[PDB]
């Protein structure tokens, strides 16, 4: 495998150290949350619809 | 979403412990515990003295 | 059975609402943590044994 | 002036132990204990400042 | 290394003797302190915020 | 080798006598030290991190 | 000044052996042993500095 899979791993290591290096804990924490409450809307809607059908 | 959440959990805990390492690294960690050991009964001794002062 | 199922559909919703609420509160605390970490790591290197600080 | 501030700190810790005994009589046990924790803190601070004063 | 690293060290020695030579103990002591109490403000603010969240 | 390696050695001798000649013991001593305590910071940081992980 | 720092180190190791005997009386065996390990370390350091002082 070596001649290709090690190329993969080393280029991937460069890119993923770049990515992790370009990460401020505070701002990216601040953006950690906004995303979490996205599938929470669909949950509300589906609960509502099951309710309405049963009603 | 929780993947970022928990990798960030580890992020913050690592930050706290790494910063706190500087304490024991420097030479004042055995002095603070000296003071705490020598004063642990002092607070109770002070309370007892205050009660006896009644 | 319609009612039986809507019941389990309502209980599950309550559970998940609770879970996400607790997640948010813990998140607030651990954002406070990093605020304090900013402070400590940026105000550290103050013992006489080291001068990592400029 | 360093000596003056040490003297003022001793006067203030005297005032605060007197406030602590005042709390011990009418005040709550929890507030009194906190007032005996501030007293010991300021007292150790006064001791350190006297060590410097030497 | 010599041909370049010694150029570096000697030019750096000229510059750092210039810098250290242009340093009066009294005035620069006076300016030693003003700086120290700069990250002390952020410390206050962060303590306050952790307080408020917990409250 | 001669026709090139001796060119190398003689031009290198001119340059390295120039470099060593342009070197005052006192100032360049003064700059000898500032550099030594540079990898000492990273040492502190690494010790701290190993500490924190083990903790 | 090199002599001054050696003298200060001897004074500080005196203080630390006195703290070690203080721990030996009230303090824990483990903390006392660590305080006897710091003492020997600083003492060998003082000996090396005196060797230089010669």
């Amino acid at each position: 495998m070596g001649l290709f899979d090690r190329i993969k791993r080393v280029v991937s290591s460069n890119l993923n150290d770049l990515v992790n290096k370009a990460e401020d804990p505070e701002k990216m924490l601040e953006q950690a949350i906004l995303e979490m409450q996205e599938d929470l809307v669909q949950l509300r809607q589906g609960v509502a619809q099951a309710i309405a059908a049963q009603k | 979403a929780m993947s970022a959440f928990e990798r960030m959990e580890e992020k913050v805990l690592m930050q706290e412990s790494r910063a706190q390492a500087l304490g024991e690294l420097a030479g004042a960690d055995l002095e603070t515990q000296f003071a705490q050991l020598e004063g642990g009964s002092d607070v109770d001794d002070e309370l007892a003295a205050l009660k006896a002062q009644m | 059975t319609q009612s039986t199922q809507v019941e389990t559909l309502k209980r599950n919703l309550i559970q998940l609402e609770s879970k996400i609420s607790e997640a948010k509160t813990k998140k607030e605390m651990l954002k406070a943590r990093i605020t304090t970490a900013k402070a400590q790591e940026q105000l550290q290197g103050m013992v006489r044994g080291m001068n990592t600080s400029s | 002036r360093s000596e003056k501030q040490y003297n003022d700190a001793q006067n203030e810790i005297n005032k605060w132990q007197r406030n602590a005994q005042l709390a011990l009589q009418k005040g709550d046990e929890n507030l009194a204990r906190q007032a005996l924790e501030r007293k010991k803190t300021y007292t150790d601070t006064s001791a350190a400042l006297k060590a410097s004063l030497d």
